RNA sequence: UAUGCCAGCUGGUGGAUUGCUCGGCUCAGGCGCUGAUGAAGGACGUGCCAAGCUGCGAUAAGCCAUGGGGAGCC
RNA sequence: GUGGAAGUCUGUUAGAGUUGGUGUCCUACAAUACCCUCUCGUGAUCUAUGUGUAGGGGUGAAAGGCCCAUCGAGUCCGGCA
RNA sequence: GUCGGGUGAGAACCCCGACGGCCUAAUGGAUAAGGGUUCCUCAGCACUGCUGAUCAGCUGAGGGUUAGCCGGUCCUAAGUC
RNA sequence: AGGGAAACGUGAUUCAACCUGGGGCCCAUGAAAAGACGAGCAUAGUGUCCGUACCGAGAACCGACACAGGUGUCCAUGGCGGCGAAAGCCAAGGCCUGUCGGGAGCAACCAACGUUAGGGAAUUCGGCAAGUUAGUCCCGUACCUUCGGAAGAAGGGAUGCC
RNA sequence: UGUCCCAACGUUGGGCCCGGUGAACUGUACAUUCCAGUGCGGAGUCUGGAGACACCCAGGGGGAAGCGAAGACCCUAUGGA
């Protein structure tokens, strides 16, 4: 017997890769007979031809080191491959930072605790690269 | 890279084919030319006395 | 490559010249298709 | 039927990526002379191919218990693990 | 003058065409459009043609499959000739 | 006496030789233009079964007439 | 600080190339191949297809290089015995 | 690759299952050129296949490519006639 | 509608495709034409002709071959990893045909390669071959210089896990 | 730092034996040679001695002025480019 041909048949009716359909060994010479994909079925049917499950990777060891990176584990200086910039993106870092800045500087103003004069002074200093972060600007408003 | 071999595999492009007037696989689809028969050259059949020994 | 109308009409001709000379040839002429061709081994024309 | 300890430490002979087949043959040409039978006769258990198999086809385990039956009027051995 | 139909296609795919899609197959002449087709066929068997498909064959011929309309029925066509 | 040398015998292999000739080669005489009324050539078809050659052309190894010929033919 | 230039750097990304081993091969896997090392990799870059230039003529960042395994004058047949 | 089994006159290499492995810009998927039936089925093993063969891109015999809306077809490019 | 044995989700982050903007460069300026829009709606009819299989490669192409060569496109967002389209391992998918096997602890010799005490380039035309160093962070860095560079100069320290 | 002193042990694939498949190079003849001599002065084959029972396996290559290519050097030709 050669079942070559209905291993085709069979991955196409359970629509999966010929690797994964299994055929009954028991059931050789009936498998051998079926010459149409309803053939096909019909064995399927009767549980003589099967697909074999699929595999995905698990992801378990992944997620529990996701986690102690997340809390701030594993990343020193012996566990980075690359250049400080490549870990982060400086200008990336700066549009983060300058953004936060302003949105903070526009907050100020229409809440009514900077007069657009003194938020013209602090906005073209921000800009300027006047402030490590918000804190540091706020610090600074505050004399 | 080779004259030889390696740079026979960069020839898959069609020149001669099958010659409308004359039969023959000589007509260059490029040039529009048969090298066999002269069609697309001339209205008149292409031919030359050195096809043959000079005394016959 | 794509075939016009007349590549395919010549190509076919080649697939049906490529076959065997029949049997009844053989008995009647008391004992080959001399123009026998593979796709591989061989190549037509154009 | 009785149960025998193959000894697979010939196999070392074999290169080390190809162990598992040599074990395999060791296995037969020790129950076919333990059992006084011919090769050819001596059936191995799939469940013996796979415990030879078990660490992939360069490690074999140095021994492997065997339970084997005789029988028939040609003279034959069936074998299985333990 | 050449005619339009050759000969019907009897093959095991062209009985299926026939007995479940109400369809004849013929080996027609490679000049032939669909609408010759249909013409052709409506006047040789009498019946009334719905779609006409074709192809230009390996065989250096046409093949046709004619589709008739629920009126008639391919299988009693087919089956006097 | 193994491996083996020289010669022959029986049987192979091989296709020389001899015989045979549907093919060549050369000479002599005769004859001598075809095509838009589409030539020559080529392509693709054409047979009950049909690959090659030959013939033929969708009327497709063939159709009609006159004369010859003759009981066979395809 | 921002910005992100460059015949700019690292890079077997794709892709292109080939310094050394004078390694393997050398009736070969191959009439120019195999492996490691090595060089280029935003540009005078690399690449596909189409197209043009023809033999004392092309084409040549020039080596007498290349013009279908052949070029200090291609190939075919003829002159030609 | 190995152990069982299937078919067969015949099985290391044709098929089933299990176990063991290989490939991740490819050893996967879709395609251009080019090839031209190599595609599918049945029946085969004299030929072809780096051994064998029940197998096959091999041999015999049949079958298979269906479009208003996917390409061509239309336009013009370097450029050609 | 369909599809699924079944359930037949809901939110979020990073966001190829695709959409739309801002900036900069040129002694370099990045096609054309057909067509389309501009220019409504109903119903009906017509839409012919040619291609369509398969391979697309360590056996379907070219290389005399079932040749370790050569041969364009897109899949560039599958998981861990890490800067990464890197390595390594693994999915989906494919394969056991980069197609002869059996046997000898399997000798000499050869091709690739691992490990070598002490000495440490004595070897050699020549450190050829092999090796040494190596990723990232911190400190620190000479001569010379066209002020750009030299420079990762050199040299020193750190590096896991919880 | 096995490049060397100075080599060793080990790994994988070959090598060796078995089944199957199955070429090519090369061949005036003879041929078991060795030491001297001789000879167109560079001999397995001539002369004189010596040695020599036949066959087979594995080996590294001393010789056959080994095989491969009518010497690319040099000269000659009332040769070529
Ligand atoms: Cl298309
Ligand atoms: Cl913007
Ligand atoms: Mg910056
Ligand atoms: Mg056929
Ligand atoms: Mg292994
Ligand atoms: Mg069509
Ligand atoms: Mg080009
Ligand atoms: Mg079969
Ligand atoms: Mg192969
Ligand atoms: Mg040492
Ligand atoms: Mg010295
Ligand atoms: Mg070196
Ligand atoms: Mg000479
Ligand atoms: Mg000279
Ligand atoms: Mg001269
Ligand atoms: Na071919
Ligand atoms: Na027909
Ligand atoms: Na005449
Ligand atoms: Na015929
Ligand atoms: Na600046
Ligand atoms: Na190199
Ligand atoms: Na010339
Ligand atoms: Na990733
Ligand atoms: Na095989
Ligand atoms: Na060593
Ligand atoms: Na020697
Ligand atoms: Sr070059
Ligand atoms: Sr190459
Ligand atoms: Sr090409
Ligand atoms: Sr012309
Ligand atoms: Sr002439
Ligand atoms: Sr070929
Ligand atoms: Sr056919
Ligand atoms: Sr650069
Ligand atoms: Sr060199
Ligand atoms: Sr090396
Ligand atoms: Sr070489
Ligand atoms: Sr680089
Ligand atoms: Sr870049
Ligand atoms: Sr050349
Ligand atoms: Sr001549
Ligand atoms: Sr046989
Ligand atoms: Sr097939
Ligand atoms: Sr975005
Ligand atoms: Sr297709
Ligand atoms: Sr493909
Ligand atoms: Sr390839
Ligand atoms: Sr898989
Ligand atoms: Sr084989
Ligand atoms: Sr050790
Ligand atoms: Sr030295
Ligand atoms: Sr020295
Ligand atoms: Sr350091
Ligand atoms: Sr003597
Ligand atoms: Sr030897």
């Amino acid at each position: 017997t050669d079942l070559s041909a209905q291993k085709r048949l069979a991955a196409d009716v359970l629509d999966v890769g010929k690797n994964r359909v299994w055929f009954n060994p028991e059931r050789q010479g009936d498998i051998a007979d079926a010459i149409t994909r309803e053939d096909v079925r019909e064995l399927v049917d009767e549980g003589a031809i099967q697909a074999k499950d699929k595999k995905g990777n698990s992801r378990g060891r992944a997620r529990e080191r996701q986690k102690k990176r997340a809390y701030g584990h594993q990343k020193g200086a012996g566990s980075r491959k690359g250049k400080a910039g490549a870990r982060q993106n400086s200008k990336e870092d700066w549009e983060s930072r300058i953004r936060a800045q302003r949105t903070k500087l526009r907050e100020l103003r229409d809440e009514g605790t900077l007069s657009s004069s003194q938020y013209r002074d602090l906005y073209d200093k921000a800009g300027g690269g006047e402030f490590d972060s918000v804190a540091d600007l706020e610090r600074y408003i505050d004399a | 890279t080779g004259a030889g071999t390696p740079s026979q595999g960069k020839k898959n492009t069609t020149t001669h084919t099958k010659c409308r007037r004359c039969g023959e696989k000589s007509y260059h689809t490029k040039k529009k030319v048969c090298s066999s028969c002269g069609f697309g050259k001339s209205a008149k059949r292409r031919d030359y006395e050195w096809q043959s020994k000079a005394g016959e | 490559g794509k075939k016009s109308k007349a590549t395919k009409k010549r190509l076919a001709k080649l697939d049906n010249q490529n076959s065997r000379v029949p049997a009844w040839v053989m008995l009647k002429t008391d004992r080959r298709n001399h123009k026998r061709r593979h796709w591989r081994r061989n190549d037509t024309d154009e | 039927e009785r149960v025998v300890t193959i000894p697979l430490r010939d196999a070392r002979a074999e290169p080390n990526h190809k162990r598992a087949d040599k074990a395999m043959i060791l296995i037969r040409e020790h129950l076919a002379k333990h059992f006084s039978v011919d090769e050819d006769a001596v059936r191995l258990d799939p469940s013996i191919n796979e415990a030879a198999w078990a660490r992939g086809r360069a490690n074999t385990p140095s021994k492997i218990r065997v339970r084997a039956a005789r029988f028939e009027e040609e003279g034959e051995a069936i074998v299985e693990a333990e | 003058s050449w005619d339009v139909i050759k000969h019907p296609h009897v093959t095991e795919k062209a009985m299926n065409d026939m007995d479940f899609q109400n369809k004849l197959q013929f080996a027609v002449d490679d000049r032939a459009s669909k609408g010759e087709v249909a013409d052709a066929v409506e006047e040789q068997y009498d019946v009334t043609v719905e779609q006409v498909n074709t192809q230009n064959t390996m065989d250096g011929e046409k093949k046709a499959v004619v589709r008739l309309s629920e009126d008639d029925d391919a299988q009693e066509v087919a089956s006097r000739i």
